[PDB]
């Protein structure tokens, strides 16, 4: 839903990096000018749930179905400055700047797990491409207008 | 002001059945993401619908009483600029785009009215 | 026999408070700590049947979200000055063939007996607070 | 038999979603107009049995052979609004609405286990496609006209 | 319920010194060594609830870089003439729904209890110094 | 970033071996004249992190985000003298010369783990090619201009 | 923190003799046999901290080539009429950021405590003589 | 380096077998006249190290860097008499003749582990080909002219 876009936001203004140069994932988008170092938030990793909360509110009476989950979103950096935008990210991920800018992004951020300089077969040529891994954990939610119970009439019986 | 959509259910919406029912689920961004609020409306004879509608993101569904499930009429974003006396088939055509973020920047007008309130509150002390 | 349940997991409530943030993946589990009857067995076709006093003593392992209303309730229980008794029920709804029956299991006076092993990782997310409330009587009926 | 159609029913009127837009599985059905977000109840997962009951009735005397089993039925959402119809399902699955509408569908409903945004190679283009997993457990049955035993004559012998 | 954390790992500090070189991959872990209350259970619906004196006794296993400021602090603690008491806190920041809450766990008088098993390899890099500071009171609050 | 180039440096002046004859890895570079024994620092192995330090400096006040990690970099020797440049390396790796020349290369050097004479299918011919394995461990770093706290004003309250 | 070692393995020397044929693949390993301090813990926020007398007692498992100068030294030690005390040091060189530090660990009076389990195969080569010299004081400093 | 050639020597004059009929391995060499039973010392198996010795000599002062290792070298026998040259080898490997002729071949010799009559697809025909396995263990070495220390001047200080 919004999680991948959120982590894209976080990487947008942790690296102080451009809008148009962060594309999402295995969507359709042309990577022209290989040296223009792109970053893509690959979300192809299976997101697995952890719990299904259910809270209820009394006065402004509605309730709240939540679902905590996590996904191994990878980051692929491209371009001549792929390596740097890998390392400089893979290392600022756990600074002030990151941990201070991911304020409202309803999305935890775990440590970078591993890296790889797996390039891409660009047709008789090799374009710089680096993957970095980190589990991301978030929790989508929805709100539903149910209604409470004010009393309960009932009857008993005995032998 | 809040709009009032009305007309006669015709065309792709189906035959003007005198019992057809519609359902609007509004996505009111409540605290964290949003809250969905449902409301079901029925129709008078000749397949006639007439009902007011609040502003915001509404998903309209259509189905007939005694049918097996709804039909996705689709989303819509009623804003402060859509016409008031409009038919439903017409409004369904003005679906919600992703201009909402640009719309958020209508807060400039709110900022200005706040500035004018601050000014015309401050000045009277003399 | 033919059988289908409503209520995915056994809806559970202790002290009139219902658990609603259950860690997905087999959160609740009831374990009988002891037997139901020990016997001494003598020669030539003779035994003695004696139901122990620890009959229903069941440990209930609960898995809850790392910081949840459910974990808040369980934690505030854990940190009380006086250990708080737990009474309540675990039950499921289920329709046998067409008839709707309810399978309930009471849980008498119980208490914390193993704190969650609070683990925090960086590699991988872990929000797994496992409490174990072990009662004395856990009678299932249906 | 009826189980997959039943879970299709449950997803039909949990999402308040259309007839003609829920197709079953790896049958033959054309997915025209990619944006028309479809939902398909993939039942290709192996269903494995758990038990084989056998009950018997006395007065209206017939008996009842049952077979409890479970299958990892997956749900594939398509269309431009795939993500939403994934999440909004993956989260309403355990609400009032679901747990209240699956009344007579002789079919339990477990929690959504995992999700994936594995798209489909639509020929030089990528169409939105999301899988969500959840084990489903049900129990088909059949009834057979056997007949009871009213008495039993017999003879004994001794040395 | 809906929940998201700042502060990837539970930021931790003992004796006013904060641990900042944490071995990635589940460095910290809190384990309750004992129960919270033992009970004796007699006949016919009767039990006795007694919270033990070992209630909060929690072992904290820390994994730190083989030679780091954090391992320097822990080591200098380990080699002191008089074993150095450890007081401090493990805590996380987290926003419940929109509200920002802080989940803190105090750690009272504690000490070294298992030295790291100092392993050095050649095949494979290993910088894994695991200390275990086991305190007596570890009260989580939130 | 610099790690692979550093290990290339170390192998450059442990074997007293040429610039132009050490190429890096799965980049684009032609291997002309098979007998010209090349050496390539294959870094395709996944580098996995170990820890994420964070130090802070007081007077020249900035701080220091570090990330220790390791990668199984392999070495592929080519050329008619591949075998020798394998063994003679696989054995000088732990001498004076190596352990004395890798002074400032911010990069540990572990023992050679295993070797292989896996050649390459040079099109109806076999060119000498030997891999030697050794985990390498290093730690990239970055420095950030944060700022300290000189005091802390505050207020208390009591019942 | 940022850190890099010279000296692949912790260069080691007992009795002024340096080990130079170390079985590749985690030959040396130091294990703390005991705690650093045992405690008795009484009611209402009270504990007693006592560093044991077995504080530094560390076992050092060494893996050496089946018949090597290092195994020759260790074996001649093993077969002496009077068990030979072992004194020496395990240490590494390492540059913290730019500064060059040395991390040393002394090893006081120690001795053989588990002979190598002498295994000879035919399927597969095995030259793995693992001695275990367990000392009493193993103080790391840095 | 020399290890494979050494085991080739050992098999050369254990079977009293010809020079020109022992070719090494996955090199380039034509196998003409299938019946001419060849033997090839396949060294493609990964050789893994075991230890890295380091000895030092005093008077003729140089030192000695050693590296013990082992490799699962296989032997492929060809030709109409493949079977025999398999078995007759697979059985003389542990005799007087072998254990007496491998005098200076700085190379241990372990027992034959397993055999196989995996033939080769010679294009619509099957040519006799048998593999026999045995781990071989050896230790390459190099010598380096370092220099000793004759004394050590130094100074002390005290409070």
């Amino acid at each position: 839903s919004q999680s991948i876009i959120n982590v894209a936001r976080y990487i947008r203004d942790l690296l102080d990096y451009d809008e148009n140069l962060i594309q999402f994932d295995r969507k359709n988008t042309q990577q022209s000018d290989t040296v223009t170092g792109y970053i893509v938030v690959n979300g192809s990793g299976v997101q697995n749930v952890l719990s299904h909360g259910s809270s209820y509110d009394g006065d402004a009476e509605i309730m709240e179905y939540s679902k905590s989950e996590s996904r191994l979103i990878t980051l692929e950096f491209y371009g001549s400055d792929a390596y740097e935008n890998a390392e400089l990210f893979s290392l600022l991920n756990q600074s002030q700047k990151a941990k201070e800018v991911s304020r409202g992004l309803g999305l935890t951020i775990y440590n970078v797990s591993q890296a790889t300089d797996v390039k891409q077969l660009l047709g008789y040529q090799y374009g710089n491409r680096v993957h970095v891994d980190f589990n991301i954990q978030y929790c989508p939610s929805v709100y539903v207008e149910t209604l409470r119970v004010d009393a309960s009439e009932f009857e008993i019986l005995v032998d | 002001m809040s709009i009032q959509v009305t007309g006669i259910i015709e065309g792709p919406l189906g035959t003007p059945s005198p019992g057809i029912t519609i359902r609007v689920v509004s996505k009111i961004s409540y605290r964290n993401t949003y809250r969905l609020s449902t409301e079901d409306y029925v129709t008078t004879t000749g397949g006639a619908y007439d009902f007011q509608l609040n502003e915001g993101f509404h998903k309209i569904l259509i189905r007939y009483r005694g049918a097996s499930s709804f039909t996705k009429l689709g989303d819509v974003s009623v804003s402060d600029q859509t016409p008031s006396p409009i038919t439903l088939i017409n409004l369904l055509e003005s679906s919600s785009p992703k201009a909402l973020v640009v719309k958020l920047q209508e807060l400039a007008d709110e900022a200005s009215e706040s500035a004018q309130s601050a000014s015309d509150d401050a000045d009277q002390v003399t | 026999s033919v059988i289908v349940y409503r209520n995915n997991q056994s809806t559970l409530t202790l002290n009139g408070y219902t658990f609603q943030h259950l860690y997905q993946g087999a959160a609740l589990v009831l374990t009988p700590v002891n037997a139901k009857t020990a016997r001494t067995n003598s020669i030539n076709g003779g035994v003695s049947i004696s139901g122990r006093v620890d009959g229903g003593v069941h440990t209930l392992a609960i898995m809850v979200q790392k910081h949840s209303p459910d974990d808040k309730f369980l934690n505030d229980a854990k940190n009380s000055q006086e250990p708080v008794v737990f009474d309540g029920s675990m039950k499921r709804a289920y329709t046998e063939s067409g008839t709707l029956k309810k399978a309930t299991t009471t849980l008498e006076t119980g208490s914390i007996t193993t704190q969650p092993t609070k683990t925090d990782n960086n590699q991988d997310p872990d929000d797994s607070r496992t409490y174990v409330i072990e009662f004395r009587n856990s009678v299932e009926t249906f």
